[PDB]
């Protein structure tokens, strides 16, 4: 009824419906999986393209906010770019003020605060993208998810996007805390494999790894090797 | 239904008509009639004032913008008071800046621009006062009418207000005579034309008629209750 | 040109000020009071450029009073000092610097007697005894010579009287009468004006 | 018809429904409990999140340290909470800069509550949907526990629970709490007992609860989140104590 | 429903219907545009339909030059298209002023696309209903083709189409890229014309098509003259 | 269906109806025609005389937007006068900053962009006026440009706006205007204006003619009454 | 046959088919909710009278203030929402004072009404200023004063229109009081007759029996400044009735 | 129809949202004020202890300044904002005119704040009605009441809040010059009146007296017990 349309209106039952509707957008998004291994965090997502015509090198689902922090998204694509840019900017502001790379937890709190701001005003629409943010700070791997609501949770492993619920179950069954990243990247490709609905190919999937060295996107050749397994 | 398309000035109707502007135009009809006519040397405004009660004084229908320009209001008085102030300030501004009486035509263009902005933007209602503006400038006597819609027209003569068609009819038939008329004749012709608007029982009285005259040698003057007596006495009886 | 002196003690703070307000050379008032009571147990004594003194003092007095009404507990003497300093400091950078020199004296049940000194530039220092004014130069030494951290109230008024008599003997300006008040756990208590006829 | 939208329309009968609707949200949230004891004040919360793949990176999910002398627990929309906690931390730091003394506990609560009232009065913003318990020691009133509501109305409670099954907890607390006799040790026990009844899980996981205690030691307040081993001992002690009463029965 | 009617509201299934409605507008124009990228050249071809003989053919164009070396074809509402072209031209110059080098095509699409997201997230404005395809040569990466849609998506494509027959056009192009032979300038132009012609079944004459090309040898965007278009068209028929 | 209430909205089929509704407004107004010949551009408006009371040579629908450019408007007159003001301001600015008379193609574009802005936002309604601008400069040539309420701007060799636009275009089409000279076109414009006017529906019309070209030395000016009178005679005779 | 759709009434800035701007009209109706106030202007002076409508004996009668002094020369009797009157009485008080400061003279009653009227007209969202009430004001004020032209009574309405009235009644019983006023008013009446006549009309319109407490009466004769009859004076006049 | 916006006026010229805010005041706890010759007494009912709730935090009666005290009935949070704003003004007047605020000045200020909220949509009327008691420079006792609308009136005695109608009737009959003759008698009258509406006895009434120059004193629960006892005994 009336509660559904407004974003500043709590429904009888105290649910802000437009945010719930916004989360539904993320669910419709392409599957994305994040596993936090002891030595690293692997972020991977499906980049399935409608046609061979699309040039894959042009746009990347997995992006680097800073040398040690990288993010993947499930949801509305235009929105991801806005958040990524604000994130890249928020980090540079930390560097200028404190001259130290931003701790990952700090960026996720800051990006989330931006998301909450969009939620408050009637004029704007909540962002429809959820971000998985992975980083290596203080010799420790970190993985975090920020939902359109503005809430950040820390996940040892999680999957967002289509078939998220099934993905999480597969991961809970296959997750070992002591896993090394080389094993973990394999676990992730398997998790995506569950819902791919097509032959996975190097182009169809995009994967990124965070370690002491810092966030990097595995190039297509490297993934082909991992897929060969 | 078509209840929709009438709520705001910002909604165009399926057939190209902005209804609120039209509804605003209807406001002028609600007001008491006023007649304006021009002669080669003079411009005259005559008005039929209305009174809330016998004890109450008749309202002011003719207001002086400047020595060379004066207006008669038909419609919501509030909109008129606001527009008149804008006009007065625009005239005062010209004298301070250029030391010239503002050309009457230029003022009407400015009233039109101010009036149009409410029509296209959500927010302020369209002004619902209809104004007859009369002035003598170097070009000559001028009579202009302004609709609640910002459109403005230059007229040999015009009557705006309730039952104003009757006045326009008289004015059209006797129009040719007006150009060469003397001032007394011109006001007399006008008083007769507004008489047509009046209900048959009602008659022009010193109390309900206001005459404003501006001319090459006459600064706009509003002859009022006892000073309309010279112009009214010469008039005859109802046809 | 105006003298403020305060002597802290074991259980009391004694504060005194000249009662003269003057124009170029005419001493318009002989009974100006430069002590403003911020709270039952806090007194701010202010000397400085004319106008700025009354204006800053009143603002601080009212703000301190608002705290009392709003929270029900009076501000601690130390807190008030920090508050006045913040305000004066903020203004120093601004185009409207209040040129005021202040001494704040208060008794807090928990922290005992306290005397704070702030200069126009807004430095705050807690001090055992302090004075502001050209007179201070002449009298600070007398206090330094005869002050014991354990001074008794009777001894303190005596020390203050000695300090003031020097101003009569050597200071060029004529400050004839002084107002003296003591803050103790009981609260601000007025003491007789020490007047050198 | 509908006098319940916009937060600025009083209903015939004078009720602001949007605030009431907001209060409903706190009910869905995980239970948080605070008990005031002569020695210290404690906040214990139920970490509703129990998904196996979640990491305890933070000091606490629901207990936040507003200032050296005070702490808060939040129940309600998490995003709204993050905004309020940031504000509370700034409000406190501003008092310290201005008066160079720690913010009195009631004042921090009164100020946040004022931000919460404003959101209700002005038209565009939704009323904040969070209810939070503040625990702190102030020189003026010693140890104090305060509960806040989306309305902006705050109260001082010796013990209270906000969130799911709050009513059951208050009833249990009403009989169990002994005024003037509580000690942190006894209170931590009361907390485990009430939490056990309110939470659906038969056994408190000891990973499903977070308990934080504020005590003044050596003249400086210490807010410590009890580590899991400490809580596990408390759960075992309760399990045994209740079992012994059942064994007697 | 009512889930549609405001861009900001999200559908119960999170679909932001208004943005989708805008993509429909591009088709309402009834024109299709095809862009193909060769080894050394990038070409944009669009159908030019002149509704009336009176209209000057020179004025009607969907091909605009964002900067000397970047060219764009905008399909959709004509007015919205011109608006985006200006923003692009402003953005292109602002990059040269601030950063000192010509904007890379990808960055122009990114900036233009990002502007579109703001419209998609803010309540008052409507997503502009136009799609812009930019062709440019980047020294590092050779020829580039990028399309920005009303949503804010900015993907770059080896070949792409926009308009009524986009799906059919994409299929034809897809078959031709899959049997990759690489494309010389002539082939890149020929492939484009054959694709537009086959999907529309038009059998085009030089006047009906506007073709724009960027080449590594001559990087500047040039709109081919009717004679040049005819030469390629004649060759296609001959073979 | 709530799709047509605002211009921000887009109909499910992709059409912004409020703009289309605004375009219907111009059809309510009387026809106005502009023809571009080699020497210059001639514009004509059939100005209906609603009442004898209204002064002749007033209620003009042809405005001079700058010394070298003239505007003929059809549609809600109030908006048109306001659009004319926007155009005049733009022309002044181009002279003030760039130091020369505005190229007409640019002027059309700048005014069009202003008109288009109204199309996007929900606070303001689309403008209800369709206007034609024409100028002759020796360097530029003779240019006629027409702007719809949508903000689409295109250059027309010959153009018509108003209630009888379709009928007028057919007549304008048989003119071979490019070869024709400015003086001859004034007679032709009148013939078309007379042909389109419907005597039964519209009681009477006064033809207002304006022209810019080599003859006017590139200044848009009202056609001298002698020339207008000769043309009105040519038209009535042709109407037969 | 009933067509009661309305649908143009809600929301100022909306003109009804027939151009009636109903919200303003409804505001004029509000003054009928208010207590009746009657003003008679006579050569001797202008007299203003109002019915207090005291709800409970505990409420102090003095506080109800339906007749107030804008300045010594001009006074106002207000009927309608008390609160919006307070704003309008304040604009008037400042404007009379501003005129003394700028021109060292006393504003005529008409100018003061024009001044308050200008504020009332602003309800239309005429100005861009945030601090202007969107709703038309719900008060009608009768302003009476001795000026250069002698005793004058002007009546102002929520629309903002103002007119001189020899006698006017604003309020619940204005219709009917006005009718009676029309019969009783003669230009020549002295203020003493008017005070008696106005109080006679009020006694008839008021539900409660007239008592000094229930009525407020004021006069501004040319020599004197605004004067409010005290209970003793009121008792003498009411006794005469 | 005409009840959804503060700005809209109903056919019949009633602004409904302001009236509805006045309904909110009725839901609030009762408060009674009696203007005695030398003492003004303000008394408010306390809803309940709740056992585990500290009572210091909940205070209906507050001192705006040394000479002015206010009691409120209505949404509690709004009262805290109005009370705070009044306190800033009291101190600000002292800064601007160097003189203590008269009871009426504070009443007018509080009223204007409320009217300001009623005047524009986008703000909700404060749902509080307040009794402001004070002693003026002349020393006359003054009691004023304010309502969400912004109307201020002076009442010799008044009750706001739930049951106000019943107490006000009791006060009308009970109030007399004789009752206000003794300061104790004045305190007794308010206690007796609140007793009429309070479900419980003295345990649920909080009462405070302001003397001619003394500061507001909230009577200790024991002092209240003594008064209720004298009243009960006399019954």
């Amino acid at each position: 009824r009336g509660y559904s349309f407004s974003l500043t209106t709590f429904s009888p039952s105290g649910k802000l419906v437009q945010i719930e509707y916004a989360l539904a957008a993320v669910a419709g998004g392409a599957p994305s999986v994040g596993i936090k291994a002891a030595n690293g965090v692997v972020l991977a997502t499906e980049k399935k393209q409608k046609s061979i015509l699309y040039d894959e090198r042009s746009v990347h689902k997995v992006e680097p906010i800073t040398k040690h922090i990288g993010l993947v998204y499930s949801g509305m694509g235009p929105d991801y770019r806005v958040l990524v840019h604000r994130a890249r900017k928020l980090a540079q502001q930390y560097y200028l003020v404190y001259q130290e790379p931003i701790p990952t937890a700090q960026l996720v709190q800051r990006v989330a605060s931006v998301m909450q701001e969009y939620t408050q005003s009637g004029g704007v629409r909540p962002f429809g993208v959820s971000l998985l943010i992975c980083g290596w700070n203080e010799g420790r791997p970190y993985l975090f998810q920020s939902d359109p609501s503005g809430a950040y949770f820390a996940w040892k492993a999680t999957a967002m996007g289509k078939n998220y619920v099934n993905g999480k179950t597969f991961l809970e069954k296959r997750y070992n805390e002591d896993l090394e990243l080389e094993d973990a990247i394999h676990t992730a490709i398997l998790t995506l494999k569950e819902s791919f609905e097509g032959q996975m190919t190097e182009d169809n999937i995009e994967v990124g790894i965070c370690n002491e060295a810092g966030f990097r996107r595995l190039t297509p050749t490297e993934v082909k090797d991992y897929l060969a397994a | 239904f078509r209840n929709q398309y009438d709520n705001d000035v910002t909604v165009w109707s399926p057939q190209g008509r902005i209804h609120q502007i039209e509804y605003a135009m209807e406001a002028v009809k609600q007001g008491s009639a006023t007649v304006g006519l021009k002669s080669k040397t003079h411009a005259v405004l005559v008005a039929l004032k209305r009174a809330q009660s016998e004890l109450a004084a008749h309202q002011k229908k003719i207001l002086h913008v400047d020595n060379h320009i004066g207006i008669s209001i038909a419609g919501l008085t509030a909109d008129a008071r606001l527009l008149c102030n804008f006009m007065r300030q625009e005239c005062l501004d010209s004298r301070f800046v250029f030391d010239r009486p503002l050309p009457v035509s230029r003022l009407v263009s400015l009233i039109g621009s101010k009036t149009q902005i409410p029509t296209q933007r959500y927010g302020r209602r369209p002004y619902g006062v209809g104004l007859l503006i009369a002035g003598y400038d170097d070009m000559g006597p001028h009579i202009f009418q302004t609709c609640p819609s910002a459109n403005y027209f230059d007229c040999r003569a015009m009557s705006i207000g309730a039952r104003s068609q009757s006045a326009r009819t008289y004015l059209e038939r006797h129009m040719s005579e007006f150009m060469e008329c003397n001032l007394n004749e011109l006001v007399k012709h006008g008083l007769r034309a507004l008489r047509e608007t009046l209900p048959a029982e009602q008659d022009l009285t010193t109390k309900n008629v206001s005459i404003g005259i501006v001319g090459k040698d006459l600064e706009f003057t509003i002859y009022d209750d006892d000073d309309v007596s010279p112009f009214l006495e010469g008039l005859e009886e109802r046809p | 040109m105006e003298y403020l002196i305060g002597i802290q003690g074991p259980d009391y703070v004694l504060v005194a000020s000249d009662r003269v307000a003057a124009s170029n050379i005419v001493q318009m008032k002989d009974d100006h009071d430069k002590m403003f009571k911020m709270s039952e147990k806090i007194l701010l004594l202010c000397v400085g450029e004319a106008g700025d003194t009354v204006q800053f003092a009143e603002y601080i007095q009212k703000n301190v009073q608002l705290y009392k009404m709003r929270n029900g507990y009076e501000l601690s003497p130390t807190a008030a000092a920090n508050f006045t300093r913040r305000n004066l400091a903020d203004c120093l950078r601004s185009r409207t610097p209040y040129h005021v020199n202040l001494l704040l004296a208060g008794y807090d049940e928990h922290e005992g007697p306290a005397l704070y000194y702030m200069d126009y530039l807004a430095a705050l220092a807690k001090a055992p005894f302090a004075a502001h004014g050209y007179g201070a130069f002449l009298t600070l030494s007398i206090l330094d010579r005869y002050y014991t951290p354990t001074i008794s109230r009777e001894r303190a008024v005596e020390l203050l009287r000695k300090c003031l008599e020097e101003l009569q003997k050597r200071f060029i300006l004529n400050l004839p009468t002084f107002s003296v008040r003591i803050i103790d756990k009981n609260g601000i208590h007025d003491l007789d004006n020490i007047s050198f006829p | 018809r509908r006098y319940d939208s916009r937060t600025t329309i009083f209903s015939p009968e004078g009720r602001l429904y949007q605030v009431e609707y907001a209060m409903e949200a706190i009910g869905h949230a995980g239970t948080c409990l605070g008990i005031l004891a002569n020695d210290g004040v404690l906040l214990a919360a139920e970490r509703r999140n129990i998904h196996k793949l979640l990491d305890e990176v933070f000091f606490s999910e629901k207990i936040y340290k507003l200032n050296e002398d005070m702490a808060c627990s939040v129940a309600g929309i998490t995003s709204d909470a993050n905004v309020l906690t940031n504000e509370l931390r700034l409000i406190a730091q501003r008092y310290l800069l201005q008066y160079q003394e720690p913010i009195p506990c009631e004042q921090l609560v009164t100020a946040l509550c004022d931000i919460k009232q404003a959101y209700t009065q002005f038209g565009g913003k939704r009323p904040f949907g969070v209810s939070l318990l503040y625990i702190g020691w102030d020189k003026h009133y010693g140890f104090q526990l305060y509960q806040s509501d989306p309305s902006g109305n705050y109260g001082g409670w010796k013990a209270t629970c906000i969130g799911n099954n709050s009513a059951a907890a208050v009833s249990m607390l009403k009989q169990d709490y002994k005024e003037g006799e509580m000690t942190l040790k006894s209170a931590l026990a009361l907390a485990i007992k009430v939490l056990n009844k309110t939470m659906d899980v038969s056994k408190l996981s000891a990973e499903k609860v977070e308990i934080a205690t504020l005590t003044r030691e050596n003249g400086k307040t210490v807010i410590r989140v009890l580590k899991q081993k400490e809580v596990e001992q408390l759960i075992k002690k309760h399990e045994e104590e209740e079992a012994k009463a059942e064994r007697e029965k | 429903a009512g889930f549609d009617r405001h861009i900001t509201i999200f559908s119960p299934e999170g679909r932001l219907y208004q943005v989708e409605y805008a993509f429909k507008a591009i088709n309402q124009g009834g024109l299709t545009s095809v862009a193909v990228r060769g080894k050394d050249c990038a070409v944009i071809v669009t159908q030019k339909k002149v509704p009336d003989k009176l209209l000057d053919s020179s004025t009607v164009t969907h091909l605009f030059k964002i900067t000397e070396n970047i060219g764009c074809v905008m399909t959709g509402m004509t007015a919205d298209s011109r608006s985006q072209v200006q923003r692009a031209r402003y953005e292109a110059a602002n990059w040269k002023y601030k950063y000192g080098y010509e904007i890379p095509v990808d960055m122009l699409c990114k900036r233009i696309a990002d502007i579109s997201q703001v419209y998609t997230q803010n309540a008052e404005m409507r997503p502009l209903g136009c799609c812009m395809i930019l062709i440019g040569i980047d020294e590092e990466q050779g020829p580039q083709v990028y399309k920005c849609d009303p949503a804010g998506y900015y993907c770059g494509f080896k070949a792409t189409a926009a308009g009524v027959k986009q799906t059919e056009s994409t299929s034809f192009l897809e078959k031709k890229v899959k049997k990759k032979f690489d494309w010389t300038f002539e082939q890149t132009v020929e492939t484009a014309i054959t694709c537009l012609s086959t999907v529309l079944s038009i059998d085009f004459k030089p006047s009906e098509i506007e073709v724009g090309v960027v080449t590594v040898e001559n990087p500047k965007f040039r709109i081919l003259t009717e004679a040049e278009i005819d030469a390629h068209l004649v060759a296609l028929a001959e073979r | 269906t709530g799709y047509d209430l605002s211009a921000s909205t887009f109909s499910p089929d992709g059409r912004v109806f409020q703009v289309e509704y605004a375009m219907k407004a111009v059809e309510n107004s009387s026809t106005a025609i502009g023809i571009r010949c080699k020497d210059g551009v001639v514009f004509g408006v059939e100005k209906l005389v609603l009442s004898k009371l209204y002064e002749e040579g007033s209620n003009k629908r042809l405005f001079n937007v700058d010394r070298h450019v003239g505007m003929a408007v059809a549609g809600l007159l109030a908006d048109a006068r306001s659009l004319a003001d926007i155009a005049r301001e733009e022309a002044s600015n181009f002279r003030s900053n760039f130091g020369y008379n505005i190229p007409l193609k640019h002027l059309a574009d700048r005014v069009a962009m202003y008109v288009h802005a109204y199309t996007l936002y929900s606070a303001v309604r689309p403008f209800g006026c369709s206007f034609m601008l024409g100028s002759y400069s020796v360097n530029d040539g003779a240019q006629l440009y027409m702007i719809d309420p949508s903000g689409v701007s295109y250059g027309y060799w010959g153009c018509a706006i108003g209630k009888a636009r379709q009928a007028a275009k057919t007549e304008i089409e048989k003119l071979q205007m490019k070869e024709m000279t400015c003086r001859d076109i004034v007679k032709e414009v009148a013939k078309i204006i007379y042909i389109v006017h419907d005597e039964v529906k519209d009681k009477a019309f006064e033809l207002e003619l304006s022209w810019v070209g080599e003859l006017t030395n590139g200044r848009h000016e009202i056609v001298p009454k002698d020339i207008r009178e000769e043309a009105e005679k040519y038209a009535k005779e042709s109407l037969k | 046959m009933f067509l009661t759709r309305s649908e143009y009434d809600r929301g100022v800035n909306t003109f009804s088919p027939e151009g009636r701007l109903f919200q303003v009209e409804y505001a004029i109706e509000a003054i009928k909710l208010g207590s009746t106030a009657i003003g008679i202007q006579t050569s001797e002076g202008v007299c203003l009278a109002v019915e207090k409508r005291i709800t409970s004996p505990l409420m102090e009668p003095s506080s109800i203030e339906k007749i107030v002094e804008i300045d010594a020369h001009i006074g106002c009797a207000m009927s309608g929402l008390i609160a919006d009157a307070k704003t309008l009485i304040d604009k008037a008080r400042v404007e009379t004072q501003n005129h003394w400061f700028t021109y060292n003279e006393t504003m005529t009653v008409e100018s003061v009404t024009q001044a308050v009227s200008n504020l009332a007209l602003q309800f239309g969202e005429e100005d861009a200023d945030p601090g202007a009430m969107s709703r038309p004001f719900g008060v009608a004020l009768l302003f009476g004063g001795v000026d250069e032209k002698g005793p004058q009574l002007f009546h102002m309405d929520p629309s903002g229109t103002f007119v001189q009235c020899d006698a006017r009644a604003i309020g619940s019983a204005s219709e009917g009081a006005q009718s009676s006023l029309q019969e009783v008013y003669h230009k020549s009446m002295t203020l003493k007759e008017a005070i008696k006549s106005s109080l006679i009309i009020l006694k008839q319109v008021m539900e409660e029996k007239l008592n000094a407490t229930n009525i407020e009466l004021a006069t501004v004769q040319p020599g004197q400044n605004f004067h409010m009859f005290t209970k003793e004076e009121l008792e003498e006049v009411i006794k005469d009735i | 129809s005409y009840d959804r916006a503060i700005t809209v006026f109903s056919p019949d010229g009633h602004l409904f949202q302001v009236e509805y805010a006045q309904e909110a005041v009725k839901k609030g706890s009762t408060a009674v004020g009696v203007r005695g010759r030398d003492i003004v007494v303000l008394g408010v009912e306390k809803k309940s202890v709740a056992k585990l709730q500290d009572e210091r935090t909940v205070r209906k009666i507050c001192a705006l300044d040394d000479n002015v005290c206010m009691a409120f009935a209505g949404l509690t949070a709004d009262a805290r904002i109005v009370i705070n704003r009044a306190r800033v003004e009291c101190q600000s007047h002292r800064l601007t005119v160097e003189d203590p605020v008269t009871v009426e000045y504070i009443t007018r200020y509080i009223a204007s704040l409320k009217q300001r909220y009623t005047q524009s949509n986008g703000r909700r009327p404060f749902g509080i009605s307040a009794l402001i008691v004070g002693f003026d420079f002349d020393g006359t006792p003054r009691l004023y009441q304010t309502d969400p609308s912004g109307t201020y009136h002076a009442w010799k005695a008044n009750a706001i809040g739930r049951g106000a109608k019943s107490v006000r009737e009791f006060l009308e009959k009970n109030y007399t010059d004789e009752a206000i003759e003794t300061d104790d008698l004045t305190i007794k009258l308010v206690i007796k009146a609140l007793l009429e509406v309070v479900q419980s006895g003295g345990k649920n009434i909080e009462l405070a007296v302001m003397r001619r120059d003394q500061s507001l004193k909230i009577l200790n629960p024991e002092e209240i017990e003594k008064y209720v006892a004298e009243i009960e005994k006399e019954k």
